């Protein structure tokens, strides 16, 4: 009910983003949306006194036919002081990541029930466009804690831990992380049973309220099924010399992550000069040190560790027939986490609609793991993703990402 | 008298840290001293400034210039270094309405709204820093000292402030006659409608009214302007539109300078003109930026100019947009890298027209140009009408299921369908998924001495098919690229081809069909003429057999 002063970090103005090109229906729902927020207090009309702006779309998250808005608070989140104030952070929960059940839930619109400090408000101005710009767009900026801004979770964290207080205590096995406008809590309980207490902690917060749009929600995950991709090489009884030169090929590759990787025998099995289809019998040398490369290969990476000071990088590479790999690391072969997606999800001839859903997914099981998300290295054109990503977008957060515009020689060894 | 609503003022602020204008005012001659006292008695008198004491510790300069051909007088307040130091503002008229996007209307009247200009009050707290000074008669007397309570005219914050202002009024006006449009522009209100003209004059005159609720007063005379309308480059006619007249000028030898306002010309006329192309226009501004210096036009250069006089010989005129149909994009390929198309919705009746360019890069192909010039227009059209177009695209639906199955990055065009008009975009060549049964294995290496330049390239088969080439003034890549042409060269219709070069690879691999590299046009074209391709990567230096062999014949 009172302000938490907030600033910016030194030297550093608030954020002057363009607002990009939004659809009609876009237009149409938040200029909905906004003029609802505008009665109930939460957002009000500004002047041109005010040069800032972050730009602003509209999403259906799954499942749901009711426009959501959202504000893609990247840049201002960048430039926003950080929050060690009453904590030096939220220490991860590692014990999320092995349940067997974890439900995500939108509580964002809590946040909307505490007042934004009256200096920083003029930070989170934003633009409804108007079609062809025949009208002025329509400016306003936050009285409340947006939804999006990484300072609202904090302000608001006292709060939450006391609404939250009678069902931990009641509940002690249960792990509750709020990461953003999310409140992940996972369970080693039957679905069933599961599904009540996520009921019972949604009544917790409806109590506290007394409407929330998109509270009844629930995206369920099981992290204690989520499948890695180890090396694996191929098992054969007739070795083409395509096949060898695949093999030495990929074997190449894995030494630069694995020491004792050896090719001497394999290659020297390729001696001579032969057609790619020709048929060759393996040596028992070649054999033996194949079989010492399927060894190493079972055993983790040496010198793998996750350092929370170091940004976490996410690579996607397109596999076909709706495939798709990724890995995620800190520095180079030192992956802290590689997978495997096949469910376009309505998307059996979409590409972009199909990697869109791949980051959201990555995004979604970094956060579990890690409590951040990553910057992501995307197999597609700039122009291409700019255009498209916004219309199959379904969460409440938004990673980082570059782009890729050469063809990785690596997209054969994970296939 | 009838009270007025105030209209609110807008709080400024001088940027952080930063003081306002202390700027001496030079001396004026008695004439221009006694021409501005009386223009600023004027002001004052129209409550514009007020006369301030000798505390305030700020100035701007202020001029007098003569209005051309006339004995009067104009005063100038250069508030050039006020603005500096005053903070920045939202810009409203930043994104322009396109003349394509705009809908037709039966009537448009124009109101003048200059005197409301001047019923805009300044934020207080910032007068101070507006403070000016007129020059006393010999300099025998203080000079008079003003600041402005109105916005002042050059000041920074004074085109935003002022619009803001008109548009908070004219919001609820607006929002209860959804039936008409309202446009500012510089100092006139736009008003437009389909109501039958009585109807339409009525909504005027309650406008109006609405205005004289904030004191504001719009001439009874109407406006001189009517359609058509002359307007940041167009003209808008009730119910179509175009650019103002396009002159390409007739001139014997070319400047560079000239040859920038050509293709801006260019650029503008090909937003409703079909067909425009300036590439090879453009191609004569490579790198140089003399204005002054000539270029001989190439001879393309000379057909691509005689090509645009012709298209812009006579009017073409664009119609306006009609939300109750769907929006209709066609494409075509113009050649070296240009493509042009169309939208519309009822047909032979565009609603604009356009043009893309290939980006600079090393290689490219059609279908990636294809693919982003329909991005292009899927964000323009966004922008102008809120909803993409249905394409109309000279490809095969199978030519891009074909591509975009098999192309490593993930790609996307929105609903379209084909239209056959040549020349159409298809794929020129397509490499094997897996080795050739039958076809002659070429191992492949190429290698250079970092110093002298020299290198070889060369093959060696399983038939024992041989050759090694020796090369001057080249490098490692380009005796790797070498190497794989010599095998091409040398190779049936079907062929399996073992490389090395991770270099190679990768732009073979991105499928270009047009390269900035003769060497790699001159691969692209063996490709072409093949049935059957595998290109095989091994990694070099590993003992792998073939690859070992041709390896020490180049590098010797
Ligand atoms: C952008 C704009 C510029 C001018 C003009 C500025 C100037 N000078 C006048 C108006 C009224 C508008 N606003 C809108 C909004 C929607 N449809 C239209 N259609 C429309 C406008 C003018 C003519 C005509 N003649 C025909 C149709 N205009
Ligand atoms: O009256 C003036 C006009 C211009 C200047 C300047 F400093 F800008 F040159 C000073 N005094
Ligand atoms: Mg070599």
């Amino acid at each position: 009910i009172e302000t938490v002063p907030v600033k910016l970090k030194p030297g550093m103005d608030g954020p002057k983003v363009k607002q990009w090109p939004l659809t009609e229906e876009k237009i149409k729902a938040l200029v909905e949306i906004c003029t609802e927020m505008e009665k109930e207090g939460k957002i009000s009309k500004i002047g041109p006194e005010n040069p800032y702006n972050t730009p602003v779309f509209a999403i259906k998250k799954k499942d749901s036919t009711k426009w959501r808005k959202l504000v893609d608070f990247r840049e201002l989140n960048k430039r926003t002081q950080d929050f060690w104030e009453v904590q030096l952070g939220i220490p991860h929960p590692a014990g999320l990541k092995k349940k067997k059940s974890v439900t995500v839930l939108d509580v964002g619109d809590a946040y909307f029930s505490v007042p934004l400090d009256e200096d920083f408000r003029k930070y989170t101005a934003f633009t409804i466009p108007s079609i062809n710009n025949e009208t002025p767009g329509i400016r306003y900026q936050y009285n409340v804690l947006p939804q999006g801004w990484k300072g609202s979770p904090a302000i608001f964290q006292s709060s939450m831990t006391k609404i939250l207080e009678p069902f931990k205590k009641q509940n002690p096995d249960i792990v509750i992380y709020q990461y953003m406008d999310d409140l992940y809590v996972g369970s080693d309980l039957e679905i069933g049973q599961h599904r009540t207490k996520i009921e019972e902690l949604r009544q917790h917060l409806l109590r506290w309220g007394l409407e929330p749009p998109f509270l009844w929600m629930g995206y369920e995950l099981h992290p204690d099924k989520w499948t890695v991709q180890p090396i694996v090489l191929p098992e054969k009884d007739s070795w083409t010399v395509n096949d060898i030169q695949k093999l030495v090929g990929k074997l190449n590759w894995a030494s630069q992550i694995y020491p004792g990787i050896k090719v001497r025998q394999l290659s020297k099995l390729l001696r001579g000069t032969k057609a790619l289809t020709e048929v060759i019998p393996l040596t028992e040398e070649a054999e033996l040190e194949l079989a010492e490369n399927r060894e190493i290969l079972k055993e983790p990476v040496h010198g793998v560790y996750y350092d929370p000071s170091k940004d976490l990088i996410a690579e996607i590479q397109k596999q076909g027939q709706g495939q798709w790999t990724y890995q995620i690391y800190q520095e180079p072969f030192k992956n802290l986490k590689t997978g495997k997606y096949a469910r376009m999800r309505g998307a059996h001839t979409n590409d972009v609609k199909q990697l869109t859903e791949a980051v959201q997914k990555i995004t979604t099981e970094s956060i579990v793991i890690w409590g951040k998300t990553p910057k992501f290295k995307l197999p597609i054109q700039k122009e291409t993703w700019e255009t498209w990503w916004t219309e199959y977008w379904q969460a409440t957060w938004i990673p980082e990402w570059e782009f890729v515009n050469t063809p990785p020689l690596v997209k054969l060894w994970y296939q | 008298m009838v009270p007025i609503s105030p209209i609110e003022t807008v709080p400024v602020k001088l940027k952080p840290g930063m003081d306002g204008p202390k700027v001496k005012q030079w001396p004026l001659t008695e004439e221009k001293i006694k021409a501005l006292v009386e223009i600023c008695t004027e002001m004052e008198k129209e409550g514009k400034i007020s006369k301030i004491g000798p505390e305030n510790p700020y100035n701007t300069p202020v001029f007098a210039i003569k209005k051309k051909d006339s004995t009067k007088w104009r005063k100038l307040v250069d508030f050039r270094e006020l603005n500096k130091r005053t903070q920045d503002f939202w810009e409203v008229q930043l994104g322009i309405p396109h003349p394509a996007g705009l809908k037709k209307k039966k009537s448009v009247t124009v109101l003048d709204v200059g005197d409301a200009y001047f019923s805009v009050p300044l934020d207080e707290d910032f007068r101070k820093y507006t403070a000016f000074t007129i020059p006393s008669i010999n300099n025998e007397t203080p000079g008079i000292r003003y600041q402005y309570n109105v916005l002042p005219q050059g000041w920074k914050g004074s085109p935003a402030i002022f619009q803001s202002s008109m548009t908070k009024i004219l919001e609820p006006f607006a929002a209860q006659n959804p039936d008409i449009v309202i446009y500012q522009y510089m100092d006139d209100l736009y008003v437009g409608s389909d109501l039958e003209i009585g109807q339409h004059r009525t909504k005027i005159e309650e406008l109006r009214q609405h205005l004289l609720r904030w004191g504001l007063t719009t001439p009874d005379k109407k406006h001189q302007k009517e359609p058509p309308f002359l307007w940041m480059g167009y003209e808008l006619h009730p119910d179509k539109w175009t650019v103002q007249p396009i002159v390409l000028p007739e001139k014997d030898s070319w400047t560079v300078n000239d040859i920038q306002k050509l293709v801006g010309k260019l650029n503008w006329a090909s937003q409703i003109y079909p067909g425009i192309k300036v590439r090879q226009l453009s191609k004569l501004l490579r790198g140089t930026k003399a204005l002054t210096e000539v270029i001989p036009l190439t001879e393309e250069a000379e057909l691509e100019l005689a090509e645009n006089r012709e298209i812009l010989k006579e009017p073409v005129h664009g119609v306006y947009y009609d939300p109750s149909k769907d929006l209709i994009a066609e494409i075509q390929k113009q050649g070296q890298g240009q493509w042009t198309y169309q939208i519309y919705q009822e047909p032979f009746k565009n609603l604009k027209t356009g043009k893309y360019a290939r980006m600079r890069g090393a290689h490219t192909n059609d279908v990636k140009q294809l693919t982003e010039a329909v991005q292009k227009i899927t964000t323009e059209s966004i922008v102008i009408w809120g909803k993409t177009p249905k394409f109309k695209l000279p490809i095969q639906k199978e030519t891009w299921e074909t591509w975009w199955t098999e192309y490593w990055q993930a790609t996307w065009i929105p609903e379209w369908e084909f239209v056959n008009t040549p020349p159409l975009v298809k794929l020129w060549y397509q490499l094997e998924k897996e080795p050739i049964v039958g076809a002659e294995t070429f191992y492949v290496d190429g290698a250079a001495n970092r110093e002298t330049k020299l290198g070889k390239a060369g093959y060696v088969t399983n038939k024992g098919r041989q050759k090694v080439v020796p090369l001057t003034n080249t490098t490692n890549q380009k005796t790797e690229l070498q190497a794989i042409y010599l095998a091409l060269q040398d190779s049936g219709l079907e062929v399996n081809i073992v490389t090395d070069s991770q270099y190679a690879l990768g732009i073979i691999q991105a499928q270009p069909d047009k390269s900035e590299s003769e060497l790699v046009n001159q691969i692209i074209e063996q490709l072409i003429k093949k049935e059957k391709v595998y290109l095989a990567w091994v990694p070099a230096h590993k003992g792998i057999g073939g690859n070992e062999q041709v390896d020490k014949l180049v590098s010797a």
